[PDB]
């Protein structure tokens, strides 16, 4: 038997073609690992080309090459067999049976000895969006959840063999409940199962291992199975997370939403905030949700029950109280800042004998400028350890240039004092952050006006050079004299196009090139120009402006609830960590006593809800 | 509907104007620049295919 | 200084005048563009008062 | 799907492995690069004008345009406007310097 | 637009690009697998699939 004959023989599923090919093993002391009849491109062996080549469900040439494998020698050997070709890198033979969702002859690759934790780090078995096909896990135990396998999920487990426990992290530190997120859309087919499995591999390891929360392991990026649902924008699996009880006895320290008290119609609830908030210390899902979330339903996912009151809740405890006084003490401070620009009296050189209480409450007006630069500096300062984050930073730094040339004596001091001038006010146009109306306009001429502006700055430019360079070919050449209202100049390039829109705005009287070739011609192309530019060139503009605030109203709730909760968290997550620690939102919550009794210090919320349906 | 005939004649009126303008240019009449003024601009609203 | 006069100006003509004011427009646009529903609803209140 | 009229198919299934599955289309008329006729070129041009943007879009007719798009599509499209507009400069240096 | 470019090649180049790719189907009648250009579309379905 040569190499594509047993691959031939094993494809047809064929038995008894071999029948006794053992003693021609033994005879050139041949055996079923060795490159021989391997095929060099991938590395498959006789018992990957038998289940890809599956026939109803059974291929009965395995317990030959079972039973022929174990008599050679090879079956730690063969059993376990990594495909080494790049395109499907670690894939044994275990991966293929479950895969072809075949529970038979997972129960023999286990019994006759697998790789149960074997890492399938394939440029196949990558993500998406990382040049691959499908991600899941890299692991047998994790193809099973992944791929919607109840049984052989079971079965990997509690094997009397080699048991593939759910903790271990993969190549990327994902482990199962990490697949179970990266495999999940957030369809409704998908996020049936995903829930399921979800549910059916955190309660069994529950019941297996009950001293590790298999959630809180981490990936390597840091993330956990609810954060990175956070991160890559899930929301079937991650309302699952939040709004999850289990009203088992032993399985009760792994539940979120408890339930509590009930008179009558005025059912309470009772949610947790184990990772959706911190006090800085520790990551937080709110913060994720609001700042880097590989931007996805970010309005749906800030909204789901409580994350919907945590916003509302330090809002109205320390949000709205600070968010004024983050206001006035800014617009004062520009005022005071502005004071210093109109009356400042050095022009350069600094007056040395200033000598007056005038002179002296301006002269405090520069230390509260300069204690806004500073502070300004020192906030940016502690960040790096973007983009409002850097425009603070420019105006902390023209503060301390401008206070280093105020005591040198240079007189460009009152030249760069204006470009922080410039600058601040700016800023007070971005403290809207609340106001509804004014914060709606701040990002549509982002995306609106750098477009259609653009927009119409392509059909304008395609007009106006064809049509100014036919009109100054039109004029006379110098033959008599170096007039433009004459003749042509090395300026007629400037002055006809400056010419050429005021004509058609404003200065629609009469304003005539008497000295043409041929007036009867530019008097038409004149006519052109008004309407087949300009005028219709209005009446799209007011077309695109009339469609485009379509689209912005349709984002009109959802763009002043992201405003509100960069307002929120950006005043959170100033303030040092004890002042957070006594703004813990919510309560600290007694609700279990599991093994190692020592009750849950659980800082929950509540969430009450009025039903009579439920009565 | 002009959808691809549009420019297909506007590409004619634009084929003809160099041709018309070409000949008047090559014997002997003063006015092909008149004709040529058209060609243009339908030059350059060709350019907004 | 002229030379940083005229570019402070150009940014007032730019923000003013265009910007705040169609940041303005296109607020009225959608905002009470759609008060058909509501004004009618205030006005048979504002009747019976 | 069965043997003997199998060849009668324009959707073969090619490979699967979990939910990643895998079809493969036929083009036996749908391009033709002037051998034949061909239906995208029938779609686009000899067709009656009230479907014609739903029958371009069903499978791999949408699929078959934005992949030669990706491959010389978007090439020669760019070099076309580069030249042309390259073209018109040079026309229009031949109407203000007309001495 | 990309119709238009397709028909300005020569048939040489044309049939150099040739969007798709040349398969091996299934077998036929005159032993060959029945060769077909073909183009390959990929799709996931958590479903009943
Ligand atoms: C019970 C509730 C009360 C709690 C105590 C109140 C909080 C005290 C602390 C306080 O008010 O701190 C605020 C912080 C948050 C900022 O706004 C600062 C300014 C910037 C730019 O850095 C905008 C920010 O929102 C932002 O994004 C960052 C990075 C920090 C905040 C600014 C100071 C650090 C000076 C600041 O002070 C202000 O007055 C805000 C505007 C800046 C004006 C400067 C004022 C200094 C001299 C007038
Ligand atoms: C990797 C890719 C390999 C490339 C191999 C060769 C590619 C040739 C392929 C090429 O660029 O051919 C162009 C085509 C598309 C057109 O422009 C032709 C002109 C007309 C006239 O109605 C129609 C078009 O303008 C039009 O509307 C579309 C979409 C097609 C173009 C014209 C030819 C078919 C001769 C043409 O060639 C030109 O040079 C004209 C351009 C139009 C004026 C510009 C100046 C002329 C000379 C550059």
């Amino acid at each position: 038997f040569n190499r594509p004959i047993l691959f031939d023989i094993v494809s047809r599923g064929s038995t008894a073609d071999l029948d006794g090919l053992l003693p021609f093993l033994l005879t050139h002391k041949k055996r079923l690992t060795d490159e021989e009849f391997r095929e060099p491109s991938t590395g498959k062996t006789c018992l990957p080309k038998a289940l890809l080549n599956l026939s109803n469900g059974r291929n009965d040439t395995i317990p030959v090459l079972l039973d022929i494998a174990e008599r050679t020698g090879n079956m730690r050997e063969f059993i376990n067999s990594p495909f080494r070709d790049i395109y499907y890198r670690g894939q044994t033979a275990l991966h293929i049976a479950i895969e072809r969702r075949c529970k038979h002859y997972v129960e023999l690759l286990v019994a006759q000895g697998a790789d149960v934790h074997a890492q399938a780090r394939g440029r196949f078995f990558q993500p998406k969006d990382e040049g691959g096909y499908f991600y899941f896990g890299e692991l047998p135990l994790s193809l099973a959840a992944c791929t919607n396998q109840p049984h052989i999920v079971n079965y990997l487990t509690e094997n009397p063999h080699k048991k593939a426990d759910m903790r271990r992290q993969d190549s990327r530190g994902n482990t199962v409940l990490h697949a179970l997120v990266a495999i999940a859309d957030n369809t409704r087919e998908n996020t049936k199962f995903v829930t399921k499995m979800y549910d059916l591999l955190l309660l069994k390891c529950a019941r297996l291992f009950p001293d590790s929360n298999l959630e809180a392991v981490l990936n390597n990026d840091g993330l956990s199975p609810l954060m990175m649902a956070a991160k890559t924008g899930k929301i079937g699996i991650f309302q699952h997370i939040i709004r999850r009880e289990v009203t088992d006895e032993d399985t009760r320290h792994l539940s979120r939403k408890f339930k509590d008290w009930a008179y009558g119609p005025v059912y309470s609830s009772l949610y947790d905030l184990s990772s959706l908030d911190t006090c800085g210390e520790e990551a937080s899902v709110l913060e994720i949700l609001v700042y880097n979330s590989k931007i996805e339903n970010r309005h749906e996912m800030l909204a789901v029950e409580p994350i919907n009151e945590l916003l509302r809740d330090k809002w109205r405890k320390f949000g709205a109280v600070s968010f004024y006084i983050n206001v006035v003490s800014y617009l004062c401070a520009m005022v005071i800042f502005t004071l210093t620009a109109y009356y400042q009296p050095l022009e350069g050189t600094p007056p040395y004998p200033y000598r007056t209480t005038v002179d002296y409450l301006r002269l405090a007006g520069e230390v509260i400028t300069l204690f806004t630069g500073v502070l300004f500096f020192f906030t940016n300062i502690k960040d790096l350890f973007g983009s409002f984050q850097l425009l603070y930073f420019i105006y902390s730094v023209l503060v301390i240039v401008s206070a280093a040339l105020y005591l040198a004596g240079i007189e460009a001091y009152l030249a760069v004092m204006v470009f922080a001038l410039v600058l601040g006010w700016m800023n007070a146009l971005y403290f809207t952050r609340g106001l509804k109306l004014t914060g709606t306009y701040s990002i549509m001429i982002q995306k609106i006006l750098f477009k259609d502006l653009f927009r119409f700055l392509l059909v304008y430019l395609l007009f106006m050079i064809g049509y100014a360079s036919a009109l100054v070919s039109l004029l006379n050449p110098c033959a008599n004299v170096p007039t433009y209202p004459s003749c042509r100049d090395s300026e007629t390039f400037s002055t006809f196009l400056l010419d050429l829109f005021k004509l058609t705005i404003g200065m629609g009287d009469l304003e005539m090139l008497s000295s043409t070739k041929y007036p009867v011609v530019f008097i038409i192309l004149l006519v052109t120009y008004i309407i087949l530019t300009f005028v219709l060139l209005l009446n799209m503009l007011i077309a695109l402006m009339g469609e485009t605030v379509g689209q912005v109203s349709k984002e009109s709730k959802h763009i002043w609830k992201l405003q509100w909760a960069t307002t929120i968290l950006d005043i959170e997550r100033s303030f040092p960590v004890f002042l957070r620690k006594a703004f813990r939102s919510g309560e600290m919550v007694t609700v279990g006593k599991s093994s190692d009794g020592t009750p849950d210090r659980r800082w929950c919320f509540r969430v009450d809800e009025v039903n009579w349906s439920h009565w | 509907l002009f959808i691809d005939g549009s420019f297909q004649l506007l590409y004619f009126i634009y084929s003809v104007l160099v041709i018309v303008s070409a000949a008047l240019y090559l014997a002997g009449i003063e006015a092909y620049l008149a004709v040529m003024v058209f060609a243009l601009v339908l030059g350059w609203m060709n350019a907004l295919y």
